[PDB]
């Protein structure tokens, strides 16, 4: 997978 | 501000191929807007870049105016230079200054810019492999370090994600620069979503383990204002942290003790 930043 | 590695009881060591870098590195198929539309602030101074007069915080909304302070960091308490609580809880991008403004090194709104100010120590936990802990206290709101690596595009990533996720190592190290998406748507210029990968090049934060009740969180730090599709990834302490406690953060926001454990990661 991958690291993220959303909300 | 030295990195130290410690491994008690394992025979593992850092791969001789891994490399430590101070600044991220762009891959070749990624964007670099013209130095022709770059804007910093003329302030004189120182600054006095803590008030709305500075063009660096336009997008930052408010015998008659206021003529109040607004730059997302505290200006004078024992918490000076620490992330405002308004920004912690509210997770709005941090608009910081850069090499385009008429302000210098201490410009109160250039924290992430200055880089890490606390010494870190990688140590070998037992279950989750390597992990990170700090040899000195870290008050909540504090800036630990930022996530680095090699900036790339969604397609080339798709390339590695599967080429890897299929035949070998699962250890994922790709962070997506998506605060703005988606727104625007358409275409413008031329053409009608590119990422940062630090498997073979990165900073200490490359070793922080995921948790479901993290003591740290990541925020986007923006500068040029054209350089925002490739925004910095800042790791801020969301709560006070004793020494020797393993830095953690939710990879999206599993062997984590966390009673609130969301099942798995990602
Ligand atoms: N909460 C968690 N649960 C399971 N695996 C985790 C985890 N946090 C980190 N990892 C591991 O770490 C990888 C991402 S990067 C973490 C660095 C790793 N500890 C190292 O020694 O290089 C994940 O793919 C997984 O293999
Ligand atoms: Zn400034
Ligand atoms: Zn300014
Ligand atoms: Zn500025
Ligand atoms: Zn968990």
């Amino acid at each position: 997978a991958r690291k993220s930043t959303g909300g | 501000l030295p990195i130290s590695i410690v491994n008690r009881e394992d025979d593992a060591f850092l791969n001789p191929n891994f490399r430590f870098i101070d600044h991220s590195i762009i891959g070749k198929n990624v964007p670099v807007a013209d130095q022709s539309f770059r804007v910093g602030c003329s302030c004189a101074s120182d600054e006095e870049c803590m008030y709305s007069t500075c063009q660096c915080l336009d997008e930052m909304a408010p015998d008659p105016y206021t003529r109040k302070k607004r730059f997302a960091y505290y200006s004078q308490g024992a918490k000076k230079g620490l992330l405002r609580d308004r920004v912690l809880q509210s997770q709005e991008p941090i608009y910081e200054c850069h090499q385009g403004c008429a302000c210098s090194k201490d410009c109160p709104n250039r924290v992430v810019e200055r880089g890490r100010t606390v010494p870190l120590q990688i140590f070998r936990t037992k279950d989750r492999g390597w992990g990170v802990k700090c040899p000195v206290n870290i008050k909540r709101g504090q800036f630990v370090d930022r996530y680095l690596g090699e900036i790339i595009t969604s397609e080339e990533a798709d390339r590695r994600r599967a080429e890897s996720t299929i035949a070998r190592r699962k250890d994922v190290y790709l962070f997506a620069l998506d605060k703005f998406s988606d727104p625007d748507s358409l275409d413008p210029l031329l053409a009608g979503p590119l990422e940062v990968d630090g498997e073979y090049m990165s900073g200490p934060t490359r070793f922080i383990n995921h948790s479901c009740d993290p003591n740290m969180a990541i925020f986007a730090r923006v500068g040029d204002h054209a350089d925002k599709h490739i925004h910095d990834l800042a790791l801020f302490a969301i709560k006070d942290i004793p020494k020797g406690t393993e830095l953690t953060f939710d990879y999206v926001n599993c062997l984590c003790g966390t009673a609130k454990c969301r099942g798995y990661l990602w």
